[PDB]
């Protein structure tokens, strides 16, 4: 009975972008994996012999889920190159920008994409909305009553009977999978929640354009600074606050708990997934050159030695191309970086994806919410351990719990709450230096003719990078190194796998035709492939 | 997928950063919910979808063949370099895709900058030999209606959706194909600080007293004069536009902006 042979899933749904993912299966579980990234746009090639003020308007169309982090990867790194401070409301108002992206990005990303693994829409037609709403108002300081339950499930109801099931079209959990663990009503207070995020991450996203002038795609910032002027208005600034205020409650009422309930019900995810080592950037600093300035501090860690964190080096990163779809086989660092596209076909030449392999000190690492957390709780942020402590303590489970695919959905859910919680101090800061008589937003600055610079950014996927070197005074070179090239590139010149192939292995797979299992997974890790490869 | 009531859409994602699809989701009155359970029938999008592998491309084969037709929204370029290889679906190429579902759709909209004219991926050199939807498919007949941006602001897909199922036919358009009645004037007539463009005053660098008085931004770089679209009138996310942020227009609904409104901090 357990499947033996491969397994495609090409096109992987709800993520960004083009990606293939390969699996070799024996026996009900995997033992092998590719991750193949399959569109190629070639950005860096682009942006030869440009104006390094163009740069960030190119590089935020690396891509729209994580709209806003591209630009500001982009203008720290020119602001670096060029030597230039931001004035203090400067930071405040990119730092207060970026927070709203993370509520707005994980809500979307836990609701939107990951959800519909473990949630079966269909059986929550089955459901007595009176004990449903028992359960929804012991689990949350917000009651529900059988009758707001009753009205989703109308509105459902309806929909299913035209026979256009639309986006629930081919779903895995189509006539209940072996799989899917949830009772009715918890699946239909998760598709109440996931229809009323829907609606309410429009105001997560309308946070960023009340100082960013839109979303997608943010129009505010400069090298030297910001332009919008109007952030500094009491008007602005209560609007602002008053949607962050909103979306706070939706994390801390309907969010986290609902991560609880199906963390619960799914306990046996605890045992798959997991990872070796972990980087992260750090994020929301106080001095734009200082990143252990920053509320969350970088660092790196190997095989799991917590206690043993490592500093940072940005010289001790390469991206290999042997495995991947560019000429030759050399590994390079960012600033002698190359990007000559050569395609050989699907494991020709034993190549087989667009994107870069990143290696930092050869060895391949995870980036993202779980490196991020584990991270700073490892370096006694209180804020993280106090939250962190609070989640183990009501899944009833040990730290070790943590390096699993439920362990990195969890991560993602307390970096949610403890960045809600922050972006409401940056405020009252960022108030207070207003109240001092500061107004200023932007620094005059000049462009040097040959130069190099680096921007970070701990953006919502992870540790991202943008490299700038300066010649004549244009762009000799810029390459890019994101997140999801860390978590998501192919095998290096030593054929270490990636994160994602790694964690992959010893996944389970019940059926083989709705490899739910293999999805779980790969989504925990929130992929991004227009970012990956650019 | 589908069936008879609700109007069924076939969203597909070609060489784009997905910013266009998020722009959707920001839908205002009505929402994305309206839109997907009322409006109309979401029968395929790589992004939100619940099906994946061999089951997206089973559901993607019911809606193009549906006997009830369909309306494809298109978001990104088409890699045409080197026999279409550089972006591939299900190991298709990307070219090949659409020339075979593009001709069978009842109406098919080009949604994003990308999607209309080649975009970000086309600027120079254009490695991937990247094209907009007409022009890649000319020879094969296809004419999208053009919906520009980078994002687009979402008011007017749902504007154009709504008028063709109204009135089944696609309404008035430009030379570039775009909708006149979102894209008929430039963004410079609508702007409130133009009355400081007529009296000369114009904010000399971003730090300046002027810029933070509101002066107008051409001679940093505004392409509001020479970009259209209908920014200043409906804003974004209910509260605000670039130059109401204080930073100028880079002409994003226009045919080769990346090149051709380049440098953005010169005019
Ligand atoms: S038009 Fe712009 S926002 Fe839309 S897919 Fe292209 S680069 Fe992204
Ligand atoms: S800021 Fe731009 S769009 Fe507004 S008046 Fe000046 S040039 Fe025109
Ligand atoms: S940059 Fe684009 S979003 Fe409007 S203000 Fe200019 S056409
Ligand atoms: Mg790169």
């Amino acid at each position: 009975s357990s499947y033996s042979g491969p397994i495609v899933v090409d096109p992987v749904t709800r993520i960004e972008g083009h990606l293939r993912i390969e699996v070799e299966v024996e026996n009900g579980k995997v033992k092998n994996a590719y991750s193949s990234s399959t569109l190629f746009r070639g950005l860096e090639i682009i942006l030869k012999g440009r104006d390094p003020r163009d740069a960030q308007h190119f590089t935020q169309r690396t891509c729209g889920v994580c709209t806003y982090t591209h630009a500001l990867a982009s203008t720290r790194c020119v602001d670096n190159a060029v030597g230039v401070h931001i004035p203090k409301n400067a930071t405040y108002i990119r730092n207060l920008v970026l927070g709203a992206q993370y509520l707005h990005d994980h809500i979307v990303h836990f609701y939107h994409l990951h959800a519909l693994d473990f949630v079966d829409v269909t059986a929550a037609l089955k459901a007595d909305p009176a004990k449903a709403a028992k359960v929804a108002s012991s689990i949350s300081p917000r009651k529900t009553t059988a009758a707001d339950l009753k009205a989703v499930q109308d509105k459902l109801k309806t929909f299913v009977e035209t026979g256009q099931l639309g986006p629930f079209t081919n779903a895995y959990f189509l006539g209940g999978h072996p799989a899917y663990y949830l009772d009715p009503e918890t699946n239909l207070i998760a598709t109440a929640h996931y229809l009323e995020a829907l609606r309410l991450q429009v105001k997560a996203a309308r946070a960023m354009a009340v100082f960013g002038a839109k979303n997608p795609h943010t129009q505010f910032t400069v090298v030297g600074g910001v332009t919008c002027y109007d952030a500094l208005t009491p008007q602005r600034i209560a609007e602002f606050e008053a949607l962050w205020k909103e979306t706070k409650a939706f994390v801390d009422e309907v969010y986290i708990p609902d991560l609880l309930v199906v963390a619960a019900a799914y306990k046996d995810w605890t045992q798959y997934g997991g990872t070796d080592n972990f980087i992260t950037f750090g994020e929301f600093p106080k001095d734009e050159y200082d990143l252990n300035s920053r509320f969350f501090k970088p660092g790196v860690v190997f095989k799991r030695d917590f206690k043993n964190i490592k500093p940072f080096d940005k010289m001790q990163i390469e991206e290999h191309v042997r495995h991947s779809w560019y000429e030759g086989a050399e590994a390079r660092h960012p600033w002698k970086g190359q990007t000559q596209p050569k395609y050989t076909d699907l494991h020709g030449d034993d190549r087989y994806s667009w994107m870069k392999a990143p290696r930092y000190m050869g060895e391949p690492m995870e980036t993202g919410p779980l490196a991020q957390v584990l991270i700073a709780y490892s370096q006694g942020h209180p804020k993280v351990k106090a939250v962190t402590d609070a989640v183990l303590a009501k899944l009833g489970v040990g730290p070790e719990a943590l390096f699993s695919t439920l362990g990195r959905t969890a991560a993602r859910g307390i970096e949610t709450a403890v960045i809600a919680e922050y972006v409401g101090v940056m405020l009252q800061e960022y108030k207070d230096n207003i109240a001092k008589g500061d107004n200023v937003i932007c620094a005059p600055w000049e462009m040097p003719k040959q130069a190099e610079g680096v921007g970070f950014v701990n953006a919502p996927r992870g540790g991202l990078s943008h490299w700038i070197r300066i010649e004549d005074g244009k762009i000799g070179n810029f390459q890019l190194v994101v997140p999801s090239t860390w978590t998501l590139g192919p095998r290096c010149d030593k054929n270490n796998v990636s994160p994602v192939e790694a964690s992959l292995i010893g996944t389970p797979v019940a059926d083989a035709k709705r490899p739910v299992e293999i999805l779980r997974t790969v989504h925990s890790f929130d992929p991004c492939i227009a970012c990956g490869v650019h | 997928l589908m069936g008879p009531r609700r109007p069924s859409v076939v969203y597909l994602h070609n060489a784009e950063c997905t910013g266009c699809s998020e722009s959707v989701l920001r839908a205002f009155e009505p929402y994305i919910d309206t839109l997907i359970l009322d409006t109309l029938s979401l029968d395929y999008h790589e992004t939100i979808m619940a099906a994946a592998g061999d089951a997206a491309e089973a559901a993607l084969e019911q809606a193009v063949n549906s006997p009830h037709g369909f309306i494809a929204v298109v978001e990104g370029g088409i890699p045409t370099a080197a026999n279409g290889i550089y972006g591939k679906v299900a190991n298709h190429t990307m070219l090949d895709i659409c020339s075979r579902i593009l001709p069978k759709a009842q109406a098919v909209i080009a949604y994003g900058t990308c999607a209309t004219f080649g975009g970000v991926q086309a600027a120079k050199p254009n490695p991937t030999g990247a094209k907009g939807v007409n022009d890649a498919l000319k020879h094969l007949g296809v004419k999208a209606i053009n919906i520009a941006g980078c994002p687009p602001n979402p008011y007017n897909l749902v504007g154009t959706i709504v008028y063709y199922l109204k009135n089944k036919a696609a309404p008035e358009l430009d030379s570039l194909n775009r909708p006149t009645m979102f894209f008929g004037q430039t963004v410079h007539e609508q702007c409130p600080r133009l009355p400081h463009f007529d009296a000369g005053e114009f904010a000399p660098s971003f730090e300046s007293e002027e810029a933070r008085k509101g002066w107008c931004l051409y001679e940093l770089g505004c392409k509001g004069p020479v970009t259209m679209n209908n920014c200043p009138k409906i804003k974004f996310n209910q509260t605000n536009w670039p130059v109401d942020a204080g930073h100028p227009c880079i002409g994003c609904s226009e045919p080769d902006f990346w090149d051709a409104m380049t440098p953005f901090y010169q005019n």
